[PDB]
């Protein structure tokens, strides 16, 4: 058996607000706004290793 | 018995149409069909 | 804002077609779906239960579902079948059977996926969205599995709309089941946690109106739902109409819901008059506030002398004036302040529409928060408790991947309802 | 099959008004005129 | 562009979808500099102006 | 380090919070409640939500999750029925909100072929515990607020609750969901040879996968510290009245809310 | 110039707005369109546009598109701006969070941006005009955020805000006293001069003064446009003592906190009983200060009266006016605080208020409005106080407002500014 | 027309 | 210009039905590619 | 008229930030 | 004398030329057959020894839809056959295509037109380059066009006016590639990018045109508004008269800053017009709302580098002055710290002409704005954003590979673009 006045009072007391709707993150607050993504570096590499491969096939 | 008189004005409707004369004689008789709330009303209006 | 009805099995079904046949009526629209009215203030806001075809035809957001072909035959083929839309029609051919593990379980799921398409489709086909409005019963299997199923999934879909449901729900006296305890211990839970509002609707208290309030020599099933419809219109006539002091679903429920279990509310309808006793009675603000608090009018058979009102609505609807739609309230609270609970002052809400409904220049709904609603839950327990206690008709449930603990389940929710209701009844400061 | 007809407003308006349906360009039907008023 | 160096002295611009279908972009307020003349010209007012 | 991406962390830090509260838990317990209580009954509530996703039922934990396995319709030669079962994990609305948390799948997605939806049997865990249904009810509402309270609280470092059919961890805003691979291989033996789908596992957020010694075992964190901080952390978020209150026995003195 | 922007917000607000704006359209001869049949004293609350055409300076905001349509609908509708007349989406609910935090806050930036644009159309405002009802949802919620945030916006602008508390046992919604009190912060913080306008005292002053059985919310915002029409007369014509809205403000708030003003007006009779009445100045006067004859149910008896300014209009002369004060101040049935002596203001317009036809107040020579700080004014607040505390001894009803998007530390701190405010009421009314 | 046919029948059993 | 765009899309939704509701796709009327029965 | 200098000449520019929230790493 | 060759690349480009010479025809008196019944003119048309007007366009594009529907449109005996340029098929939403195989075949006969059209021209104000470079063509070919004509050409003013990809709806799915190859481009060879980006044009209509059916000739009706606004300086007598080149040298403050927004105001429907006292200081602030622009920029997320004004109609340096000091006075709107001018103004005795049939109400008086802030950082992030979820595992690569381009290109457009957002982030600093 519960007191379920009581219950309410602690339940109602305790839980906070939702529904609350907040600003989605500026595009000019990203981590990579300025500078080079850190991906470009990979997408270099494979392209270097690509043109070293038909450069192989070239030289063989 | 009698059929009821066809009645569709609310309260705020008899408030502007006799808040300017004295008598509803004087003011303009009730038309059935409301005046369009704009040119080309749609839900965009409301927000 | 707009309300989407959903409609379930037989009793459900009918129910809205009654529904749809007065707020038809209430709006101009025929049954074939032109618009008779005499004023455009009907079709103003016609959005809020009718979408407009091409062609000027008007079309119930309305969902007819069912596990048998029977009811939406019948529903289509009466005067107004024609108004819904036959992709709006959903049935199954296996019936539930008076079962919820059926209902819910096995033929509720497979069927599930096309009400959930076509309830999806006529929310996004809503430009704002007040909510949903699922009738139903109860007592049957496909009215309170399938009803059950589509609100819990309602809810969590859209957590801010608004979730009317209309449930009838069985009586000992006029019980033509035997498992409808079962039944309605399996739904109502379920109803208290996936509904924000669940207003109770009860046969012996419709026929009770039909015997005396109505003097009614032949009243039927679909007299019963016209009672029913009467209130399911006076609800929503403020958002449909304009009016001195409008309201919406969202208002009633914040008004009228203090805890969150506690949203099942009262049940009437005035003024209630039969043929011979209309040029008898002098129908006035007066006559309809104390018919609205009379226990006999009340289409819910649990008689408030029992119990006190948490909360009370009274939507008006007809050219009126305020003072008098108001202190009405006030003199009723002062003269039943024993009927009415001391630590929430002024119980009773009212709302204004300058729009009556068709057939009179002023009515008025009651929905009322009172604890003696705890009385149908108490003897639905009983009778659950006598039939799971030699587990009689269960295996009719447990074959169908139901088991035994979910119905302990239901019956610990019962009693927490009831408890719920009964301590906030007999709490003091 | 036995659905119904079409709407009386519809007859009407049907009545009021294989080939195709629309057959005019987005700029040849952008309006370019001014009326009477 | 962070926002606790571009909102030194001025609200942050909150965004509201209401007004558009598509995404907010801001709405200016009547918020008014403090009075900074440049120093010793003459008080020199073209039209009526909303005295700070 | 203890520097992040290794300081996991467990649910007895939740439990110690609603331990050392004025909640609900504590109003139902009459102060006897206890964090070794409220991790039984969060172990329970883990076992019973994995048998009941074992038993082809989606199980949801009320305004915390709601686990569904959705099964795919696929007809065998003879038009007998076969079943791919895909489990799938989203975070109840009323959580979302409550917490401005995003799910990866959206709902209708989710609830297209879940299968029928079924409250976690707090009789049950109640009865595997040793206490009362209600002194459950209270726990697990107690539990799943701090949960949703941590990140609002101070949010970057993961939060790892443990369920019987995976680990959920919580960053700031943002959720992963680690099926358990005890679960699947469950699902997997108890299909009945229908066929499961293996769902997608992101990268672990804390080194050594969810099943990783957490604070408590670690030796970052001990009960003491956690008292301490939580009365400390409970003062940093009361505020004072602004004008004195009267109160009991005529002391007018503010006091923090 | 010499203007004033009105703003309305939800139900109350909006039909409080079209009787006010029908009232100055029959004060300065504006037909419903927006044209004509030294003029232009229409300008304090119409801006004139080259074609003649005069727009009023109104903002009406309702989180329900039916109020604003109706608007729209009736016989002003060429009268009103298409914008500036904000229509929401869905209403608030009679909820003070759902109107001051999940959907409010996101129109509450169109709402000064239309304020704003009324502004920079303005040259010589003197504030703004905010009427709404507290009892309510959206003119709770929203309202105090359009009020807080104009209070940033605009600085030190005046803003009356004539308000409908809820009244002491005519009731409409079972959150009111919820709604009254958590708007109470916004309107005690950012609000210079607030008036009540509670519907119980206009209902019974209808009922014994008016002679009428049945009037309703129309003839309630009759009588309440007629009030503000004859506060603002001083600045719309000509008078004896042209008065300015800060200038009875400053005398009318004697602390940052004390400053919710009760309202009066006289004489307010019917046409059946207005000639059988020596209407005078000291009559007028001494029916002002009349229990009953006042706009809050109050009794200014149970507290002491600390300012009264007066707002005379017609053939009043001043001489009479200083006999009815000296009377008024012989007569220590209402006394004033001990710290001011004077207690009184005065403004004297030339232009006697014009009746609305079709409407219940007769016409009259002179006409006085008083708006009062009293300590007496602790009556409702602490009868509103005390519904708060039993609603909130047991959490009733707030989950609603939790689940919308507010905490209960709120609630809490509701109560307690408002028990603050009660205290200072009586440490004023306290003797020297 | 079997639905007007069945409605023309309802209303007979009716009366 | 509104009022007449409108009538005329109502107009012109009206031929889109009625040709709908005609058309052989549809009603099933008139074979190795479109046997349907015996007469 | 809170108009500060930098010793070079120039204006910088005023500033309404009350201090740094720290929004952290989570620990009770 | 004052003289403007206009330039339409891709669809875009074409319907937006339709709507412009529409209003420019409209302007001058000039029927579509060619002649005016009974010289401002000359800047955009050139009389003929027949007594024709032949507008100086070109209405280059890469496939026949379009130039077809313009050449059998009313414009007919209008246009030039010669200036119409079409080509046999399109690029295809690809960049490659547009500006490496089909492009190239185009390009020299473009060039040989735009030479035909100059040499006629004789003081010649510059190009006005209408495209989008969401498309292929409009991004390939544009880029090529541009960068042969400042080969050869000189230091002529390039105003391009672009139609760059909205924030969040998309037409295209490969226009964030095709963007940010063109930014190459539209970044060393234009002397000033215009963003036209649709969403802003569609809530403006939306909001203000009160439509609720908005569609291209809507948007093109009113960028025809917006270029009639700019350049009717140079064509009809005002108070202050400015060139391309005047205004660009005010707008371009480092040569990587060169991409501005537009605004215009008042743009109101008919019903809202008269309800209305259109001021010069209501049209300003009209103007210097953020919602009033055409990009779905927002100035309050960034600083002010330079405004410049168009005035157009009754107005008077009298009010454009108050309404000048009225905006510097408000606080929301910041300019950066090393412009305190940043203010630029030219005023005009012609009021804004109404097209027939179209939606926007006349008015005495209008003024457009071309403005350079800080804020074109917020429209690039998201776009390279778009971009880097795009191109973090190379889908929608091969077509541009296999179409003639070497895949590092598109490396060398992400640092491009890294390096005008770091600059963007960096010039609006505090000294
Ligand atoms: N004087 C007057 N008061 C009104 C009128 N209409 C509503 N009210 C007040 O509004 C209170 C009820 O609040 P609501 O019905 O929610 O109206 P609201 O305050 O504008 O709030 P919302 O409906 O959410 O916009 C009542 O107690 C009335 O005092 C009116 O026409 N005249
Ligand atoms: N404002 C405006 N933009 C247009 C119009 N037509 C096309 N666009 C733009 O074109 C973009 C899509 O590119 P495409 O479909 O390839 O058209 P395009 O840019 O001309 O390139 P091509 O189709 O290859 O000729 C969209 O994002 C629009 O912004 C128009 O009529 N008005
Ligand atoms: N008010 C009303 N009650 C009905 C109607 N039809 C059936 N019922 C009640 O519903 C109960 C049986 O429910 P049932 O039809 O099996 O529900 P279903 O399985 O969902 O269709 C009976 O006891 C009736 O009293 C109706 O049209 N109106
Ligand atoms: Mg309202
Ligand atoms: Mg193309
Ligand atoms: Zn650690």
């Amino acid at each position: 058996t519960k007191n379920f006045v009581a219950s309410n009072i602690v339940e109602i007391s305790n839980m906070v607000p939702k529904r609350r709707k907040m600003q989605a993150p500026l595009p000019t607050s990203r981590k990579s706004f300025g500078e080079t993504p850190a991906y470009i570096p990979r997408v270099k590499r494979e392209i270097s290793e690509e043109k070293a491969f038909l450069e192989s096939l070239q030289e063989a | 018995l009698l059929r009821l008189a066809p009645a569709y004005e609310s309260t705020c409707h008899y408030q502007l149409r006799t808040g300017r004369f004295y008598t509803e004689d004087a003011a303009p008789p009730h038309e059935m069909t409301l005046p369009d709330k704009g040119v080309t009303w749609g839900k965009s209006r409301y927000y | 804002r707009e309300i989407v009805s959903c409609q379930a099995g037989q009793c459900g079904n009918q129910i809205g077609s009654k529904f749809w046949e007065v707020i038809s009526d209430e709006h101009g629209v025929d049954p074939t779906g032109t618009y008779q009215g005499d004023s455009d203030l009907q079709l103003e806001r016609i959005n809020v239960y009718f979408d407009e075809s091409s062609g000027g035809r008007y079309v119930p957001r309305a969902v007819l579902m069912d596990l048998e072909p029977g009811t939406m035959d019948s529903v289509r083929a009466g005067p107004y079948g024609q108004l819904f839309r036959p992709d709006n029609f959903i049935f199954g051919q296996s019936g539930a059977g008076n079962n919820w593990a059926k209902g819910h379980y096995t033929e509720g799921a497979e069927l599930i996926d096309s009400v959930l398409d076509v309830c999806r489709k006529e929310a996004e086909s809503c430009d704002c969205l007040q909510g949903f409005q699922l009738s139903h019963s109860l007592g049957g299997g496909t009215g309170s599995g399938m009803g059950t199923l589509l609100i819990s999934k309602l809810r969590e879909e859209y957590p801010d709309r608004i979730m009317m449901t209309f449930s009838v729900i069985p009586s000992p006296r006029v019980s033509d089941t035997v498992v409808e305890p079962y039944n309605t211990t399996l739904s109502v839970h379920q109803l208290v946690e996936n509904s924000d509002e669940s207003m109770c609707i009860d046969n012996e208290a419709l026929y009770d109106i039909c015997f005396r309030t109505l003097k009614l020599t032949t009243p039927t099933f679909g007299d019963l739902n016209h009672l029913v419809a009467a209130v399911m219109s006076g609800v929503t006539c403020c958002l449909r109409f304009p009016g001195q002091l409008n309201s919406d679903l969202r208002k009633l429920a914040v008004n009228l819901v203090p805890f969150p279990r506690l949203h099942f509310f009262m049940m009437g309808f005035a003024p209630l008059t039969s043929r011979g006793s209309q040029q008898y009675r002098g129908l006035s603000v007066a006559e309809l506030t104390q018919q609205m608090f009379d226990a006999k009018n009340m289409m819910q058979a649990a008689d408030p002398r029992h119990g006190r009102y948490l909360t009370a609505s009274a939507l008006f609807r007809g050219r009126m004036s305020t003072k008098e739609v108001d202190e009405q309230m006030l003199n009723v609270q002062n003269k039943n302040s024993s009927y009415f609970i001391e630590w929430i002052p002024n119980n009773i809400k009212s709302s204004i529409c300058d729009i009556p409904p068709k057939g009179l220049k002023m009515s008025v709904t009651f929905i009322g928060n009172n604890t003696c609603i705890q009385e149908m839950f108490r003897r639905v327990g009983e009778q659950f408790t006598g039939m799971f206690r030699r587990k009689a008709f269960l295996h009719w449930y447990t074959g169908e991947g139901m088991d035994e603990m979910e119905f302990t389940e239901a019956e610990s929710n019962m009693n927490d309802l009831v408890s719920e209701y009964q301590q906030y009844q007999d709490a003091t400061v | 099959s036995n659905t119904g007809g079409f709407n009386a407003s519809q007859l009407q308006k049907l009545r009021e008004g294989p080939r195709f349906l629309t057959l005019q360009t987005t700029n040849q039907a952008i309006p370019r005129t001014f009326d009477d008023g | 562009f962070a926002p606790e160096e571009l909102y030194k002295n001025c609200p942050p611009p909150v965004l509201c979808q209401p007004g558009y279908d598509f995404t907010p972009i801001s709405y200016n307020t009547f918020l008014l500099n403090p009075q900074d003349p440049p120093h010793g010209v003459r008080s020199v007012q073209s039209n009526f102006m909303h005295s700070k | 380090s203890c520097s992040g991406r290794v300081c996991r962390g467990c649910y007895g830090e939740i439990a110690e919070v609603v331990s050392h509260m004025n909640g609900v838990y504590m109003l139902q317990t009459k102060g006897q409640g206890t964090a070794h209580q409220l991790n039984a009954i969060w172990r329970v509530l883990g076992e019973q939500l994995e048998e009941m996703l074992i038993k082809k039922r989606s199980g949801i934990v009320l305004d915390f999750l709601h686990a569904s396995i959705k099964v795919q319709r696929i007809k065998r030669f003879d038009n007998s029925i076969a079943l791919k079962l895909k489990p799938q994990f989203v975070l109840v609305p009323d959580f979302t909100s409550k917490f401005h948390l995003k799910n990866v799948l959206e709902m209708q997605d989710a609830h297209y072929h879940a299968t029928v939806p079924n409250t976690v049997s707090y009789i049950t865990i109640a009865s595997i515990v040793g206490t009362d249904r209600f002194v459950v009810e209270a726990a697990v509402k107690d539990s799943v607020r701090e949960i949703g309270k941590y990140l609002q609280r101070n949010a970057a470092s993961t939060l790892t609750i443990d369920i019987g059919v995976g680990f959920v961890e919580f960053k700031d805003r943002t959720y992963r969901m680690k099926w358990s691979p005890e679960f699947l291989a469950r699902m997997k033996a108890s299909v009945g040879t229908d066929g499961v789908v293996t769902p997608y596992d992101p990268p672990s957020r804390t080194i050594g996968g969810p099943t990783a010694p957490c604070r408590f075992q670690k030796g970052c964190t001990s009960e003491n510290l956690l008292q301490t901080q939580v009365r400390d952390t409970m003062l940093a978020e009361s505020r004072l009245t602004a004008a004195e209150l009267n109160d009991g026995m005529g002391g007018s003195s503010y006091r923090r809310t | 110039m010499r203007e004033a922007i009105c703003i309305h917000i939800g139900q109350a607000g909006c039909q409080v707005g079209n009787a006010c704006w029908e009232l100055f359209c029959l004060e300065h001869g504006i037909q419903p369109d927006g044209s004509m049949p030294e003029d232009d004293a229409f300008n304090t609350f119409f801006s004139e546009t080259g074609a003649g055409k005069h727009v009023p300076r109104c903002l009406f905001l309702d989180l329900e598109p039916t109020v604003v349509d109706e608007v729209r609908t009736g016989t002003y509708r060429q009268l009103f701006n298409p914008e500036q007349l904000v229509s929401g989406k869905e209403d608030a609910a009679n909820n003070y969070a759902r109107g001051h935090y999940t959907i409010g806050k996101e129109i509450v930036d169109l709402a000064l941006d239309r304020i704003r644009k009324l502004a920079d159309n303005c040259t010589g405002l003197q504030g703004f005009m905010v009427f709404h009802a507290v009892g309510g949802g959206t003119g709770s919620g929203l309202g105090a955020l359009l009020l807080e945030r104009l209070s940033v916006d605009y600085g030190k602008k005046s803003k009356l805000g004539y308000t409908v508390y809820p009244s002491p046992q005519v009731s409409t919604a079972v959150v009111e006293p919820y709604n009254c009190v958590l708007s109470t912060h916004s309107l005690l913080e950012h609000t210079d001069v607030a008036t009540m306008l509670d519907n119980e005292a206009i209902y019974d002053l209808t009922r014994r003064s008016l002679d009428i059985e049945r009037p309703s919310y129309t003839n309630v915002n009759r009588l309440i446009g007629q009030v503000v029409s004859s506060l603002t007369a001083s600045l719309r014509f000509d008078g004896a003592l042209n008065v300015d809205l800060t200038e009875f403000q400053t005398n009318l708030v004697p602390y940052p906190r004390i400053h919710f003003v009760l309202t009066s007006y006289a004489p307010v009779v019917s046409a059946e009983k207005a000639y059988h009445e020596q209407l005078s100045v000291a009559d007028i006067t001494n029916s002002v200060f009349e229990p009953a004859g006042m706009l809050t149910k109050c009794d200014p008896r149970h507290g002491k009266y600390m300012s009264c300014c007066l707002m005379y209009r017609g053939d009043v002369v001043p001489k009479d006016v200083n006999a009815a004060i000296a009377t008024i101040k012989t007569k220590r049935t209402i006394q004033f605080v001990d710290w001011c002596p004077t207690g009184f203001k005065c403004g004297i317009n030339y232009q006697p208020p014009t009746v609305v036809p079709g409407g219940d107040l007769a016409k009259v020579q002179r006409a006085v409005c008083m708006i009062a700080n009293s300590t007496a004014i602790a009556e409702v607040f602490a009868r509103i106080d005390h519904k708060f505390d039993l609603m909130y001894s047991k959490r009733a009803f707030v989950h609603w407002y939790v689940g919308e998007g507010m905490e209960e530390g709120e609630f809490s701190e509701a109560r307690e500014d408002l028990a603050a405010l009660e205290k200072d009421y009586e440490e004023v009314g306290a003797e020297s | 027309n079997t639905k007007t046919k069945k409605q023309l029948f309802m209303l007979q059993r009716a009366e | 210009e509104a009022v007449r765009a409108k009538e005329v899309d109502t107009l012109l939704s009206l031929q889109e039905m009625a040709y709908q509701m005609d058309s052989d796709f549809l009603n099933e009327r008139e074979k190795a590619e479109r046997y349907k029965g015996m007469s | 008229v809170k108009k500060d200098y930098s010793p070079i000449g120039t204006l910088k520019a005023n500033s309404s930030i009350v201090g740094r929230r720290h929004a952290r790493k989570p620990r009770f």
